[PDB]
RNA sequence: CAAGGAUAGCACCGGUGAUUGGAGUUAAGUCGUAACAAGGUACCCCUACGAGAACGUGGGGGUGGAUCA
RNA sequence: UAUUAAUCUAGAGUGUGGUAGGGAGUUUUGGAAUUUCAUGUGGAGCGGUGAAAUGCGUAGAUAUAUGAAGGAACACCAGUGGCGAAGGCGAAAACUUAGGCCAUUACUGACGCUUAGGCUUGAAAGUGUGGGGAGCAAAUAGGAUUAGAUACCCUAGUAGUCCACACCGUAAACGAUAGAUACUAGCUGUCGGGGCGAUCCCCUCGGUAGUGAAGUUAACACAUUAAGUAUCUCGCCUGG
């Protein structure tokens, strides 16, 4: 449960006063501590959020709490010293698993194979090389332990047969 | 044509992967549909929510043409 | 979210009651309390209230069984069927 | 052996058997699995002997933990089943019983009804001859 | 004691009564054709109003409409 | 069997682990801009239709750009997509949390199943209650046109559309296909989950789809998500 918190603060404020604004923001932040004022640079906003064409970007990386970020979000919104107060949680859609997250190493292999650094070709994502026939392949069928085989004979292979003699 | 979960990280925020998002973007406030980039439901969620989020934070034109 | 594992293990007296009537009724009661809290904090969540009534009904039936099978269910009744 | 596709309590053994029988008749299927019971074993044995149904195998996991029966229909070498219609009689919502003197011959005096009585389960003819009646499990013709 | 006889309050049911909605019926009554083609405005469903009226328009629910791959 | 005396899981399910939905609600803003006001310039048109006119413009327009305010709703993503009990869910961002998908001899040992009565919810109009009301249209009103427009045209235009509360609690809430339950040729698609592995291909299961076998509606057709197969329960049904 982690919060990636992105704060866009006023206009073209100098680095020192922007950091002080950010420090006030932790002072009004009730979430988990350990977050440090990381300067992401002064990025040009696509539009003036209120009147600021470009805003100072800052990121904070730490854990998260449940009933401790709504109040921080709305206070950071009301606090005009910071324009924008985006939150990100740990859960967006990705995996919490030791056999679907380590599949991101296969994704790194995909990144490697994205560009043909040699004459040979291993590009074109979704190109079936068919290296896998294994996996689960298991619906877990019920094992059969014999109790009584009442006439174990069973009819099979009903060929298309009729009026075998016509000569 | 699937795009995310092969070039993406399955965890899409704005930073560190904004280029894969902008690939279904133009400074015109539009997102490429499945007819050009046939990404699945979760990848479409990624691109939709994240791109309109970048629009929301004033990173790319929200509606501006 | 679900508030699942902690409540189960608190109601899990031994390794022989992971899915017993006791843990089930405890889960339904804890879910009733949590759903009341949530739906008071979130009014128009009709999903929560319909689920709360469904859990109330299933808890009623679980209690009627638990009194049909074991006669000691109501001698220490901290789960009276009234809600 | 390996008996696949187990079935759990649908609402009763009788309807669980009937749905499988009609599905096998529909899809031209050979062998299907259903629940196991003393009544089911008796009726299945008597239907093997009667000729309407082919053999069956009753299987257990270790105990009452899981008891099922797989059963096959008698088919000529033309994919034609010997079963020309089976109707369940004993039902949960309606417990049906008949005396020994009130049991008819099905089809045209050929079909054999399976009847459990006070002292066992048997066929309609020998149920009438036994002078003992009881519930009916299946009308088979 | 009593069949019974009573008071003021009430209660149940029926018919009637200036005046009157609604129904089937006269191959031969009044307006316009709303609407049945996407039927002269596409249909409507729930609901507000008004309009001789077919109906017409609002806010939502749908295609029980065609076009069209 | 209705009952009793016990057990076993496999129905109710529960556990574990992986585990996704525009789910709901709560809390925020951001913009396309709508309208209005001031800065201005402009120097006789704007506007509306099938046709014009009505209407708007010379206290300076058409229109334009800035600044400021108030309301409304969120371009694309939007899916032979998922979820939500239907009602429904799409500008993004967070939280509470219903519920979900995958596999579990795993645990109580039938705890089950529905549902008349009963509990809760229930698009919406429109009702009043407090705000602003940006815009517009029921009603209303002029010019058309008409055999006549309060119909199709528009302008003016309120209730209302907006939100807070109840009530209205009806809908094309109809898939005109009930809920729980198990099974029935396939085939070609998608999404989610589990395994695996450059991707991938692939397998598993569901969800979400279809042609069509069988089966079933007179027929139209459904068809593995049935209107196929069958059990428990309920609701609806006999001429206009």
């Amino acid at each position: 449960m982690q919060y990636n918190i992105i704060l866009l603060v006023d206009g073209s404020l100098s680095l020192e006063q922007a950091n002080q604004v950010n420090e006030k923001q932790q002072q009004t932040l009730t979430n988990v501590e350990g977050l440090q004022t990381e300067y992401l640079g002064l990025k040009e906003l696509a539009y003036p959020i209120k009147k600021q064409l470009s805003a100072h970007y800052y990121r904070w990386k730490f854990s998260g709490d449940n009933q401790s970020t709504k109040d921080f979000k709305r206070t950071a919104n009301i606090n005009k010293q910071v324009l924008r107060e985006l939150i990100i949680n740990l859960e967006r859609e990705y995996g919490y698993l030791a056999s679907i997250n380590p599949k991101k190493q296969q994704l790194a292999l995909q990144k490697r194979a994205k560009y043909d650094e040699i004459i040979a070709r291993e590009n074109n994502p979704e190109n079936p090389d068919v290296p896998v026939t294994s996996g689960l392949a298991s619906t877990q069928p019920r094992l059969s332990r014999t109790e009584k085989a009442q006439k174990p004979k069973e009819e099979l292979w009903d060929v298309v047969q009729k009026m075998g003699n016509f000569d | 044509y699937c795009r995310f979960c092969a070039i993406g990280q399955l965890r899409i925020d704005l930073i560190d992967d904004l280029e894969a998002l902008k690939r279904f973007l133009s400074p015109y406030a539009k997102i490429n549909p499945r007819r050009i980039t046939g990404n699945c439901q979760m990848h479409q969620r990624h691109v939709a929510k994240a791109l309109k989020r970048a629009r929301y934070l004033a990173l790319v034109p929200f509606v501006k043409d | 979210q679900i508030d699942k594992n902690g409540i189960i293990k608190s109601a899990q007296l031994h390794d022989k009651d992971v899915g017993s009537i006791q843990v089930q009724v405890s889960l339904l009661t804890s879910q009733i309390k949590q759903l009341t809290d949530h739906l008071l904090a979130n009014k128009k969540d009709f999903i929560s209230k319909r689920g709360l009534y469904a859990k109330v009904s299933k808890r009623k039936r679980l209690l009627k069984y638990l009194k049909h099978n074991d006669l000691e269910a109501y001698r220490n009744l901290v789960k009276t069927l009234n809600l | 052996i390996t008996t696949t596709k187990p079935i759990k309590a649908h609402f009763d053994p009788v309807a669980d058997l009937l749905t499988k029988i009609n599905n096998a008749r529909k899809a031209k299927l050979m062998t299907v699995t259903t629940i196991a019971s003393k009544l089911k074993i008796a009726i299945l044995e008597i239907l093997v002997k009667e000729g309407y149904l082919a053999n069956f195998q009753v299987l257990e996991n270790k105990s009452k933990t899981k008891r099922i029966v797989t059963f096959n229909l008698k088919y000529t070498q033309r994919r034609i089943p010997s079963i020309n219609g089976v109707k369940q009689i004993s039902k949960p919502g309606l417990r049906i019983y008949r005396p020994f003197e009130k049991l008819p011959l099905v089809l045209n005096g050929l079909g054999i009804a399976i009847i459990s009585t006070s002292d066992g389960v048997m066929t309609d003819k020998v149920a009438r001859l036994k002078k003992i009646g009881g519930e009916i499990l299946a009308y088979v013709w």
